[PDB]
């Protein structure tokens, strides 16, 4: 029961907000989502232009 | 109720939409005609705004 | 639509009138039969829908999520029956009530005709679930999670009812054909930005959206074994059926406002698939499983293509069927052991093998091995996303594996192993757990052989 | 033994009765769109020789 | 049946309630050692050593034979991590260096 | 599981929600029941809307 | 809208005159149901508070509840009938007397209208 | 068989070798096709004719539903409510028509692909041209208009196409 | 009217049947494990028949009998290919799995549950049949998530023992890592060649690009546990020595080859992708052999042993002699 309890509800009543605790927050909350926004942006970005100069050949291209 | 469903009548008209499918097809390869068409509407009921650019 | 709508009215004289032995029986029979006329609604067009009146009208969007409505208050009702033999009858019967209540407001959501209409009842579905929740749940921070599932839902659509009535003001109407009809494109502007907030959070935080989740696993685990199937199964997907129909005057600001929501999604769907690796609660796991499913139906339906729609609609009906069912599993073994621990009762198969069975059907559905319809919906969703972007099949990829890992781990743990030496009062499965384990598991082998009718009006 | 099971069974009617009135009212909403019978473009159609509406 | 006294607390500060941490958590004073008072709500948990449950004696009469546990007697806070199922610790015959240097 | 799903994302809405809104239900509702300062205020806010609102 | 200070309106009339060339609400109106639904729900917790048994205590108390309830929502949609005629007579009429603010739009064909098309990529 | 049109669906005249045995040892398939038809296409045939005499007691007739044309959207008012929904509809029914159409020219490929056997590359250019052809007609239809697709949606985009078209057309003719 | 499709077709629904039967009385008697090995001697016998119909004369078929659904221009219908590969595997898999039946009748005498192990061994091999003889995507992937199950149940047959727990994990794993691949690959061709059916890949990719193909390749890495992935194989020793002996040793294991022989036609046209087969295939067979040299439990010699040939497999796939890879098989 004590470790049940440890590992679930005895959490937020001893978090304290920390240099720590708030810079890996940050980055482990927040920069992988901006990470993949660059990346699935950049992405469809190249594709939207190759689209726009024609030069992408979508042949048989009927299901999406 | 499972007997029911599989035997519900075909509302969404699958084999009708393969008949008219068929009848078209060998209409068009019989005539020559070039199966499906680029344009849905034909462009003789569409007015296009003039650019004079 | 009347024809389903006046029985499930009448099912609250009869429960108030009914014997004090017999509101089980008579509960369980005239559900099983609403649910058998509510099988009528699938015969469905490829043509626009069907319109029964100015008020209620039906899609083969609404009509398999009315099916499944319709279909899981019996098995709510056998459920319920174990942990309610101490109660007084009156308190049975407000029970029974507010089960029936919740059908009802359900049924009317599905097909109401009018954006209000649908606003009014998706929030008269909240009282029922509240009273469920704190007034029959088990342990003390039932309130607690009352409370965060009240003003989540509340913060959200509070916005919305605002822009609906400016909507009206501006068409002129929130009739949902006339709405389809007559939709106008709307411009790149600050106003329709809000505007676009506006339609969208409310049903983001019911599905739940990952980061908008924290009221889930409070919920699910705090509320009665009625309670969580209900809210697992069906208001789940109230928010992905009111997005479905909302996002056709979005057009084109969802090309470039899904973007937060999409990554929040992307990403999300692998933390909380991460997060049942390491969990000590069977309840807490299958409710982070939950949104690691609609997570996914979320990246479908912002997607907004076909074959998107297509998997959301399969996908929603084959998790709800499947949580249910791991629902029902997990308050089985809780009823004999009362812990809510992964890790007390261990070695299962050997004292309860059939159950064993059971699991294991329910795992692999989970883990979406075809020909399942949780897989149907899994790779069109996949394969769209794949069309959107080909880089997203990684993260894909990586939550199929993830997820098969944490299904065989609440199988391994809880069934296989040595049986834990002190605890001796595991008895024999009853008929009725039985029952309700092959009540959830055969519609959805049943439904695998006619796909069509849950691929939605796309198809 | 009519008369007495009664008293316990009569619950079992109501929703069958509230069936039949679903559907009895599902008619009545249908009459009051009859703005189009036979009125359509894609449907239009003439009347048989003892025929006075093309639905109900 | 556990009291509201018995449940993990907030970190202690005091040799009074280190050694009343220790005496709720079944070990001795000397052996009791909290997590680092950091941000992270570990509080009044015990932290023990990080060895796995693989490496523990098998030919001891446990009370959960599987899991090589004894009834109360404090349990790792990361004891899912170590089942012997997953992420062992045990010592190898080689070094892990030179492992790793070689399969590199 | 720990630092994002039980503290931050628990921080960021409803905790910070329920901190502000209890520290307000205070700062409005702690008034000891003086006529004086009641009347002083009324004061105040005649003369604010006397020189604000034209 | 504010139709209080309409000309030729009578200070206290529940229902004017003008009113009577209107068709009268059916009994059988849904609006009436309703409200002796009302009526019936609230005999009921009037028999529940007085701690007297629910359905089978008072049958006239009943009865008259609904027909109280069913009298007043009558005469209740007679008076909002009459409201709405008056508001959709009044803005007829407006229409009418100012037709430079409501131009007759010249109807176009979507074949001769060109609108934006934005691709789902 | 007249259960479909030879025209739709063609297929080579079939031209197959004979026999020509070498040797003097009887070959197992012959015998066992012997075996397998006395033993099994006997009985099943005779079922078949039974069942068959069983249907000629009772012949009756389903038909066919035609559909009339009504007008497109190209000529509908802006607010004028119930001709884009007869517009629409029909509309509806002819995307479906098209698709079944493009199933049409796949299952012909498929076909062709199976029967050609190791020379498919060189004897199925005729049903490879043919699906390109209607592959290419059905994107520019019908690709990109989303989930919420319309005939409003597919007549701008065949507006946008047109305008393309004839700006190129003009620059070209203008060089 | 040409007995080879319903011959084709005959032995994998005959096969079925015990499965059917598992819940009548025969299940609880002590004839069933009979019941299966002759069920599966005269599903053998049958299948010899179009196996000489083809050596007669060449016979190939394509069998699409059921219609399941059509997503607008893509249809999706039960579809059996009957060819040469399918024609030559079905007998030599049926011997197989009778001789290991056999065995296990003997082997297994004294295991309570010896009915539902020998069901559980005609399950593997239905699942091992759908995935040989599909025609379309769709039904090669229900094969290939089958066997992994049945795979994945016969590992851990001692539930009781933690390390056959573990071990079965770990083959899922190892599978889900190459089932991403797969997966890859489906979404390639659906996007590209509006296809899953076999045909109209052949027949619209002419020059196949890198992606599908790559997907392909890490799919047959993850089931035939080339270097990348392959301790899953001598960790799923855990099992019986007939569950060893039949999937993991020659039936199962060989799926990825199998796959890979499977797309050939659009593997030669690619010489990236088969340097990469050619290089992966030489590194698991001499990683693979090299640990089986110094082993000493006689089944880690014999799964490394059975590695390293499907690691010389993949190198004869790599060097594009896809027929030789198979009579290897
Ligand atoms: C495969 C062909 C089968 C043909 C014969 C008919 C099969 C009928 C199946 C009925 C549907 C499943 C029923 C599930 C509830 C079982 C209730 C029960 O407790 O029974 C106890 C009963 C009595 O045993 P007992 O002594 O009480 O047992 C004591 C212990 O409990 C010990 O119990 P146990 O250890 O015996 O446990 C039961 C056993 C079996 O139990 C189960 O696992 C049941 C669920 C299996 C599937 C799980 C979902 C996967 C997605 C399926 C979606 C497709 C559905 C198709 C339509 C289904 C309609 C209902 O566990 C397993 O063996 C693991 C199964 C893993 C299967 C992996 C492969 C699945 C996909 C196969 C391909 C299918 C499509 C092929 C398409 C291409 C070719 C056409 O034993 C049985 O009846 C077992 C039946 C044998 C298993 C059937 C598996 C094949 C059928 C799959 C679904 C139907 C396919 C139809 C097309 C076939 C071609
Ligand atoms: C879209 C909606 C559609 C449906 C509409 C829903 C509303 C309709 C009704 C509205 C209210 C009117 C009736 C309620 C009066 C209250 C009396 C009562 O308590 O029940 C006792 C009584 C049975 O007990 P008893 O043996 O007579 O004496 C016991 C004492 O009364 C006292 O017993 P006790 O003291 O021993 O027990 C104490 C108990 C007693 O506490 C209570 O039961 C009080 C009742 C709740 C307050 C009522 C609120 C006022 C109305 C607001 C409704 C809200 C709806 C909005 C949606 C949100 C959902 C919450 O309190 C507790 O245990 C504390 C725990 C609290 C649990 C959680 C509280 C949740 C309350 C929310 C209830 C909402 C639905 C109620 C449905 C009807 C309930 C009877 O119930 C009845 O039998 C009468 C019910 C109706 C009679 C129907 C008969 C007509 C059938 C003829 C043929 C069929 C017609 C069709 C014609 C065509 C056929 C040919
Ligand atoms: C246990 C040991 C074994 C014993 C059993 C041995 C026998 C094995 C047989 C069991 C499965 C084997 C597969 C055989 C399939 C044959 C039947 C199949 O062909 O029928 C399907 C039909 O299946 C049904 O359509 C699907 C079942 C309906 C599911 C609805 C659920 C019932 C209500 C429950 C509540 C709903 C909850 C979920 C809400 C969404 C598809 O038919 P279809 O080719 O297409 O057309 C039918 C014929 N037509 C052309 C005249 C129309
Ligand atoms: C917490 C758990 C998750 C909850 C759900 C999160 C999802 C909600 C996220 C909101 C979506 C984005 C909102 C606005 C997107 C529009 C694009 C714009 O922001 O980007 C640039 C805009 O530049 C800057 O962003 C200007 C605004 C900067 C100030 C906004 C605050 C930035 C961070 C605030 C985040 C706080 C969120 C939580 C609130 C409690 C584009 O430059 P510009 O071309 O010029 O503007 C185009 C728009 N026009 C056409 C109308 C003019
Ligand atoms: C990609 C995978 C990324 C890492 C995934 C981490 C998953 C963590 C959760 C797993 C649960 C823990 C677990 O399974 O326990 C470990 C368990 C026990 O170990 P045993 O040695 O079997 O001990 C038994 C005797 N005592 O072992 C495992 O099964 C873990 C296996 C993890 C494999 C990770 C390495 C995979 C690397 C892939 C590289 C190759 C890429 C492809 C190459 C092919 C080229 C086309
Ligand atoms: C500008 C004004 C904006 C108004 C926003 C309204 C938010 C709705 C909830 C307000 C609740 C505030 C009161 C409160 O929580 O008090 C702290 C209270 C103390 O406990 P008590 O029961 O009061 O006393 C027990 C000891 N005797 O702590 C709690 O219980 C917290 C539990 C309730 C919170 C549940 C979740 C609420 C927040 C969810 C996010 C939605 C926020 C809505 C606004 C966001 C902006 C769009
Ligand atoms: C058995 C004993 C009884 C013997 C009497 C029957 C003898 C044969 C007479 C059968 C009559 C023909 C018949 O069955 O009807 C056709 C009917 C199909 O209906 P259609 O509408 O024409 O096509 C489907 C689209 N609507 O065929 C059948 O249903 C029977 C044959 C089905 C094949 C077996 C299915 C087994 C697999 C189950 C599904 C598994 C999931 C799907 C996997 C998809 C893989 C890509
Ligand atoms: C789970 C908690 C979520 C809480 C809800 C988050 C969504 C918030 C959405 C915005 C709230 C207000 C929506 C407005 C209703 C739509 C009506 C509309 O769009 O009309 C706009 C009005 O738009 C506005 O005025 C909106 C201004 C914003 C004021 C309220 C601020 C609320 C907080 C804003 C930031 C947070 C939004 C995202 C939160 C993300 C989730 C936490 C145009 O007005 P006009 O003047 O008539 O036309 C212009 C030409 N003359």
């Amino acid at each position: 029961i004590r470790w049940t309890y440890a590992r679930s509800a005895n959490i937020y009543p001893n978090f304290r907000p920390t240099p720590k605790t708030s810079l890996l927050g940050a980055l482990f909350g927040i920069g992988p989502l901006f990470f993949w926004y660059y990346v699935f942006k950049t992405d469809r970005d190249k594709k939207e232009k190759l689209i726009q100069e024609g030069k992408l050949d979508q042949t048989f291209n009927i299901s999406y | 109720g499972s007997t029911f469903v599989a035997y519900l009548p075909d509302y969404r008209m699958q084999e009708w939409a393969r008949r008219e499918a068929e009848r078209l097809v060998k209409y068009r390869e019989a005539n020559g005609l070039p199966l499906m068409e680029s344009n849905c509407f034909d462009p003789n009921k569409i007015q296009l705004p003039e650019d004079e650019d | 639509m009347l024809k389903i709508i006046i029985p499930t009215t009448m099912l609250l004289p009869m429960t108030w009138m009914s014997k004090h032995n017999m509101i089980w029986i008579n509960a369980t029979v005239h559900s099983l039969l609403i649910s058998l006329i509510s099988l009528s609604l699938l015969n469905q067009l490829g043509e626009n829908s069907l319109n029964f009146s100015l008020t209620f009208f039906s899609d083969s969007l609404s009509a398999p999520l009315l099916v499944l409505t319709t279909w899981l208050l019996p098995l709510m009702l056998m459920a319920s029956q174990s942990h309610l033999s101490k109660e007084t009858t009156t308190r049975k019967k407000l029970y029974i009530t507010m089960l029936i209540l919740l059908q009802l407001f359900l049924i009317m959501t599905f097909t109401a005709t009018e954006l209000i209409l649908f606003y009014i009842l998706f929030e008269a579905t909240l009282v029922p679930t509240l009273i469920i929740i704190t007034r029959w749940g088990n342990q003390t921070e039932r309130l607690n999670a009352g409370l965060y599932f009240l003003f989540y839902t509340l913060a959200g659509s509070l916005p919305l009812l605002v822009a609906l009535v400016y909507i009206q003001n501006t068409t002129g109407s929130l009739n949902f054909l006339i709405i389809h009809y007559w939709s106008h494109p709307l411009s790149n502007s600050w106003s329709n930005i809000f505007m676009w907030l506006a339609c969208i959070m409310a049903f983001m935080v019911k599905m739940p959206l990952y980061g908008l989740h924290l009221w889930l696993p409070k919920a699910h685990v705090e509320a009665p074994i009625a309670g969580s199937m209900v809210l697992a199964a069906v208001l789940l997907k109230l928010g992905g059926y009111g997005m479905m129909r909302i996002t056709t005057i979005l057009n084109p600001l969802t090309n470039y406002m899904a973007y937060p929501f999409l990554m929040l999604s992307m990403w999300g769907m692998i933390m909380t698939s991460s997060i049942c690796l390491r969990q000590t609660d069977l309840k807490s796991l299958i409710a982070y499983s939950s949104v690691s499913h609609m997570a996914l139906v979320i990246v479908a339906i912002m997607i907004q293509t076909p074959w998107s729609f297509m998997g959301a609609t399969a996908l929603m009906i084959a998790h709800g069927l499947t949580s249910s069912m791991l629902f029902c599993l997990a308050n089985t073994n809780y009823e004999r052991v009362h812990s809510r621990t992964m890790i007390l009762a261990r070695g299962l198969q050997t004292l309860l093998p059939l159950m064993a069975t059971w699991w294991l059907v329910a795992s692999l559905t989970n883990l979406a091995l075809p020909p399942s319809i949780n897989l149907i919906g899994e790779l069109f969703i996949i394969t769209a996303s794949f069309s959107w972007s080909n880089i997203t099949i990684i993260l894909m990829g990586m939550n199929m594996m993830i997820t098969a890992l944490y299904s065989l781990y609440m199988l391994i743990t809880t069934q296989r192993g040595k049986y834990t030496h002190h605890i001796n009062n595991i008895k024999p499965s009853f008929t009725r757990e039985n029952a309700l384990m092959a009540l959830h598991i055969l519609p959805l082998l049943l439904l695998t052989l006619n796909p069509k009718m849950i691929l939605g009006p796309l198809y | 033994n009519v008369l007495q099971i009664v008293r316990d069974h009569w619950v079992h009617i109501l929703v069958p009765v509230g069936f039949v009135f679903g559907c009895y009212l599902d008619r009545r909403s249908d009459e009051k769109l009859t703005a189009f019978r036979n009125k359509s473009l894609l449907f239009k159609r003439e009347l048989r020789p003892n025929e006075e509406v093309t639905w109900k | 049946h556990v009291t509201k006294d018995m449940f993990p607390g907030p970190y202690p500060k005091t040799p009074e309630e280190r050694a009343a941490a220790a005496k709720k958590y079944n070990m001795r004073v000397e052996d009791y050692e909290p997590y680092p008072d950091d941000g992270m709500g570990y509080g009044d948990y015990p932290k023990l050593p990080d060895r796995s449950q693989q490496e523990r004696d098998p030919w001891y009469d446990w009370d959960h034979p599987d899991l090589r546990l004894n009834w109360g007697e404090p349990i790792h806070w990361d004891l899912d991590m170590y089942i012997r199922n997953r992420v062992d610790t045990s010592p190898t015959p080689v070094s892990w260096n030179t492992m790793c240097k070689h399969l590199f | 599981s720990s630092l994002l799903d039980l503290i931050w994302l628990e921080t960021i809405l409803p905790k910070t929600t329920s901190f502000i809104q209890m520290k307000m239900s205070i700062m409005v509702s702690n008034q000891k029941g003086l006529i004086k300062l009641y009347f002083l205020s009324f004061l105040i806010t005649i003369m604010i809307s006397m020189t604000l609102f034209n | 809208t504010m139709m209080s200070g309409r000309p030729g309106r009578v200070p206290l009339q529940f229902l004017p005159n003008e009113a009577r060339s209107l068709p009268p609400p059916k009994l059988t109106d849904p609006r009436l149901v309703y409200m002796g639904f009302l009526g019936y729900c609230s005999g009921l917790i009037d028999n529940a508070i007085r701690r007297r048994p629910v359905v089978s205590a008072g049958l006239h108390r009943q009865l008259l509840y609904v027909t109280s309830f069913v009298f007043f929502g009558y005469y209740l949609l007679k008076r909002q009938d009459y409201m709405y005629a008056l508001r959709d007579h009044d803005m007829f009429a407006y229409v009418k007397s100012h037709p430079e603010d409501f131009p007759e739009k010249d109807k176009k064909t979507y074949g001769e209208i060109l609108e934006e098309f934005h691709p789902v990529r | 068989p007249d259960s479909w049109d030879k025209d739709v669906y063609p297929e080579p005249p079939r031209r197959t070798p004979a026999p020509a045995p070498q040797t003097s040892l009887p070959n197992p398939v012959t015998y066992l096709t012997k075996i397998f038809d006395l033993l099994v296409d006997r009985p099943v045939t005779l079922a078949r004719e039974f069942i068959e005499q069983q249907h000629a007691k009772n012949r009756y007739y389903y038909y066919h539903r035609e559909f009339r044309r009504v007008p497109d959207i190209t000529e509908c008012e802006e607010k004028d409510i119930l001709c884009m929904f007869e517009a629409e509809m029909q509309w509806r029914r002819d995307y479906k028509v098209d698709q079944e159409i493009v199933n049409i020219i796949q299952e012909r490929l498929k076909a062709c692909q199976q029967r050609e056997g190791e020379s498919y590359r060189q004897n199925c250019a005729k049903e490879l041209e043919q699906f390109t052809q209607v592959s290419k007609a059905f994107q520019d239809r019908y690709s990109d208009l989303g989930a919420h697709y319309s005939a409003r949606k597919c007549l701008a985009k065949q507006k946008q196409r047109m305008l393309a078209e004839r700006k190129a057309a003009k620059e070209a003719a203008a060089a | 009217m040409n007995p080879f499709a319903s011959l084709t077709l005959t032995t994998l629904t005959i096969l079925t049947i015990p499965i059917m039967m598992s819940n009548s009385n025969i299940y609880k008697t002590n004839l069933y494990p009979n019941y299966v090995k002759t069920t599966v001697s005269y599903a053998f016998t049958l299948s010899l028949v179009p196996l000489l119909m083809f050596m007669h004369t060449g016979q190939e078929m394509i069998i699409s009998n059921w219609h399941w659904m059509t997503l607008q221009t893509v249809e999706l219908s039960l579809s059996f290919k009957m060819d040469y590969f399918s024609v030559m595997f079905i007998p030599v898999a049926l011997f197989v799995t009778w001789s290991i039946m056999e065995f296990s009748m003997w082997y297994m005498h004294s295991d309570p549950f010896i009915n539902r192990f020998f069901k559980y061994l005609l399950l593997f091999l239905i699942t091992m049949m759908i995935l040989v003889t599909a025609n379309n995507l769709f039904q090669l992937f229900i094969g290939w998530e089958g066997v992994g199950i049945m795979s994945f149940l016969l590992i851990g047959w001692w539930h009781g023992r933690t390390d056959a727990n573990t071990a079965a994990l770990q083959a899922i794993l190892y599978n889900r890592i190459g089932d991403i691949g797969f997966v890859l690959s489906m979404a390639w061709f659906l996007t590209h060649s509006n296809a899953w059916d076999l045909q109209q890949i052949f027949m619209l990719n002419n020059e196949c690009p890198n992606m599908p193909l790559i997907g392909l390749l890490l799919a047959a890495a993850g089931k035939s546990a080339q270097f990348g992935l392959h301790p899953w194989l001598p960790s799923a020793m855990e099992g019986p020595t007939p569950v060893s002996a039949l999937l993991h040793s020659s039936t199962m294991v060989v799926a990825g080859v199998f796959l890979l022989i499977r797309f050939y036609p659009l593997m030669e046209t690619n010489k990236l992708v088969q340097t990469m087969t050619l290089c992966l295939g030489a590194i698991t067979t001499l990683f693979t052999a090299l640990c089986a040299i110094t082993q000493n439990d006689i089944k880690k010699i014999v799964a490394f042993s059975t590695s390293s040939q499907l690691g010389l497999m993949m190198v004869t796939i790599g060097i594009n002699q896809p027929h030789l890879a198979f009579l290897h098989i």
